[PDB]
């Protein structure tokens, strides 16, 4: 739920254009041919998940690894959109020059399966990644050129949340244990023929105690009965998942679904917190990355593009 | 799932919470009758 | 029990060297199902042929008396006897004697059961779930 | 020194829960069981599945010296202190609750 | 995970209510009543019709 | 229906929550006369 | 590993006593002193540790 | 165990030196189980060999016995003996006789199993998790 | 009756926010190969200009 | 314990002087575990030649017995002797005498161990975390 | 601050209410990097 729901909900309603010369229509229809809704949401989840994923662009007759613009072709020539996660990519150069456009970002991405090599340029590829590292030179691991998990930050808040709640429920089963303590019992456990006698006959005369059964002992044997204790242990359970959905950033009125154990959401305000996230990704995660594109695809509007034209 | 390497936390031979857990079918052909002429529940 | 443990404490227990009738049929049938498979293989031939010369020695000897019969029901014990003037004083056992109970079996009384006792405390673990 | 008061409780609290009722069982003679290794697994084979099942649907089976006290711990008031350690945390960082930890 | 600790704790708490207050009664030497077929009958025969 | 088979959940014969439960019939002819005379809750 | 899913075997001497410490009224205190420093600031609790 | 200690208690403990059959094949095959490779390499070799001797001295003499024939199966303590005239007086035993119980085995009676018990739970802590 | 937060405005303004992603996301692409033949079964034309 | 106490006793504790084959190899060797290097420098030797003469007191005298062989295995105290008419009676002791339990090791019965045990608490002190 | 002659409320040796109290500095280079990264109250 950490991973999908917030990367979910920052494409469900998304980018109504804003010239009309019959130009709205068709430029949705390379959008809904190609599925730039869903492979924008599933590039995402993947770059929530796992340290980073990338979508590459492919416009027809385009060579290799160039400097990459695909702004400058005016036609109606695009036809691929595969996504791809960390995975299947390689960011296998850095280049530390304080002067190129995507500085320390690798220049290079060895990406194919099967028959050939195929050098990828940056420009042909939308860079998505989970959590901007903060020293992205001296990081380390797996994802180089790419950011770091979610499950990073939060993995100490859910295992805490996750073994409470094995364990009491581990209690109800022990709710309330008894012992029978008999005088000598060690050595009516001595041998396989007596001890079947004593159990056996243990088993039909501890099966149906209860309100309409009474139990019948001798004076010497004991029969305690051991209660737990289950004070204060509901109160533990919910401050729990409140430092998970702190941690995720979700309130808990979206995450665990409405909880009636939420008790300020006063009815004007709700959740505008949870759409302030949402804008901040739209507006700092989407819209830089998608520079490549978004000028390609109203460039595709037969050759043609305004500079009056946004969303 | 959970599992513990120590105080055996998902082991389905000590721990019983959900590790020892399971589900058989159950059938019904007359007592549909019965409980349905006999019980406000299930009527 | 694939062997009941007979005649041989006539050997490993020096002294019962009287019969041989009220010994094997008489005790040995009496006290082997307290054995099992269950316990170790280095004790199932120890503890019956301990746990019988328990029962042979709460009564006289083995056939419930030596060459002399003087053996009383009750194993009474004797406190201070003397031989210069005949006297002798006895102890008193009615329901129970001196730290032994009336209501279960004393096997702490001779050597016979005390080395049957530390056998089937660590054989016999007393646990049930039932 | 307000971020890790309120993360040493939260992993202290949450240790507690592991230990939420131990219970203890007193052997008699219990120094000379555990004296070799055949004698001592032919104990402990048999406590495993005796307490295994234990609970509401089975009911144990002890002699009359053996013991089985139980020692339940208490969690009186302590998540009133995990909720005064976010405040100054939040306090900390100026950003109030309802931004912070999200709509609480 | 969540749904088998929801369905196990409903069929343990209402395991409990058939247990809700279950009780004993000691006699003094029942170790020899209980010791052939004729006389434990005698003795529960009377204790059905007298803790029914 | 769920069974362990530690701590016996849905055992017929040693749990009784629900695993040793049924319905059994009822008739009535004259008692339907007596209630509804002399009890205002069947009236 | 002793706790909920594990059981201590001890000898008959052993004690194994539980000493729990208190926790009451402990966070009525922590919000009064609060309180002293904010009027000693002069700024209310509602600029003061945030909206609290 | 891959030693077992036999025939060095007549060294050890210089007050036997009757049998070596009634000694090695007879107690030294009952004793040995008490100690495991899990203690010390200093202790394995006379802890065994002091049991036996309690095993040993709880009877008479080695084969129960020394060479006059006067043993009890109940080994009743001796209070106080007169040879003027004679007259003893004995103890009393029937459950536990003073300071010994009556479920368990007292190793606390003779000097060989007091040696023993000093041995006993240096090695062998007592706790479990199960 | 044990839920609190359904405050008489924005009861299941959620739930409703999930299925939409569910008809725009699951539904909508994988019927494309429908609802354009569908469309294209009006008498073999279809307009351009026609959605739902 | 760098070096071994040995044959010191003889001259530190001067009644000993009977053999050295049943002190050294006998009781040093199972006394000098108890000392670490953990003591104090000027603990390490008299405190392993105290307690392995309680060893030896406890018995006899070094090996056992002195040149008369009187020596019971159960170590009995004497209450009242009388040799105008020859008269003794004894102690009591089954498992455990008098304020002497029957568990533990009793390191306060003779002067040799009770030298021992006041050292043994200055240099040990009792806790753990664990 | 307070100080009382009897009971010793201010007292720096006896009393440690805030009579015994100072700040040292603190620093911190490398586990900047990981309080970041692996606390979701610092990042």
């Amino acid at each position: 739920k950490a991973v999908t729901i917030p990367a979910l909900d920052a494409v469900r309603k998304w980018r109504d254009w804003q010239a009309d010369q019959k130009d709205i229509s068709r430029i949705e229809a390379t959008e809904k041919r190609l599925g730039l809704q869903q492979k924008l949401l599933q590039c995402k989840t993947l770059a929530r998940l796992w340290g980073g994923a990338a979508i590459v662009i492919g416009v027809k007759d385009q060579d290799m690894a160039t400097p990459f613009e695909p702004e400058t072709v005016n036609k109606d020539d695009l036809v691929y959109l595969t996504v791809m996660s960390r995975r299947e990519l390689s960011p296998e150069e850095l280049e530390q020059d304080p002067l190129d456009e995507f500085y320390a970002r690798p220049k290079r991405y060895q990406v194919s399966n099967g028959r050939n090599l195929s050098f990828v340029h940056p420009s042909r590829i939308v860079h998505q990644v989970g959590e901007t590292h903060p020293d992205p030179m001296l990081a380390t691991g797996v994802n180089v050129g790419w950011g770091d998990s979610t499950l990073q930050a939060l993995y100490d808040a859910m295992m805490n949340s996750d073994n409470t709640q094995a364990n009491i429920a581990s209690l109800v089963f022990e709710a309330n244990v008894d012992v029978i303590g008999l005088p000598d019992f060690m050595e009516n456990m001595s041998s396989e023929v007596y001890r079947q006698k004593l159990l056996d006959r243990f088993t039909l005369a501890a099966a149906g105690k209860g309100i309409n059964k009474t139990l019948m002992l001798d004076a010497e044997e004991v029969f305690t009965a051991h209660s737990r204790s289950f004070a204060n242990l509901d109160k533990i359970m919910e401050q729990f998942i409140l430092f998970v959905a702190g941690a995720a950033d979700i309130p808990l009125t979206r995450f665990l679904g409405q909880s009636p154990a939420g008790m300020s959401s006063t009815g004007q305000h709700d959740m505008k917190n949870y759409h302030d996230r949402i804008q901040s990704i739209q507006t700092l995660d989407l819209q830089p990355s998608m520079y490549r594109l978004d000028e390609a695809i109203i460039r595709s509007s037969l050759g043609a593009r305004p500079e009056e034209l946004f969303y | 799932s959970l599992r513990s390497m120590i105080s055996g936390l998902g082991d389905p031979l000590r721990d019983k919470n959900a590790s020892t857990f399971h589900w058989d079918r159950q059938l019904d052909d007359r007592q549909l009758l019965y409980a349905y002429r006999n019980s406000w529940v299930a009527r | 029990n694939p062997i009941p443990a007979a005649s041989d404490l006539k050997t490993r227990y020096p002294e019962f060297t009287g019969v041989s009738d009220a010994v094997v049929n008489a005790i040995i049938a009496e006290v082997n199902g307290m054995v099992d498979d269950g316990w170790e293989v280095s004790d199932q031939k120890p503890a019956v042929l301990a746990l019988a010369a328990h029962m042979l020695s709460r009564e006289g000897y083995p056939g419930r008396a030596t060459n002399p019969n003087s053996f009383d029901p009750t194993n009474r014990p004797i406190l201070s006897r003397k031989v210069g003037d005949v006297s002798t004083t006895f102890g008193r056992t009615d329901g129970g004697a001196a730290e032994g109970g009336a209501n279960s079996y004393n096997y702490s009384s001779t050597v016979y059961g005390q080395t049957f006792l530390r056998l089937l405390r660590l054989n016999a673990p007393a646990v049930g779930l039932v």
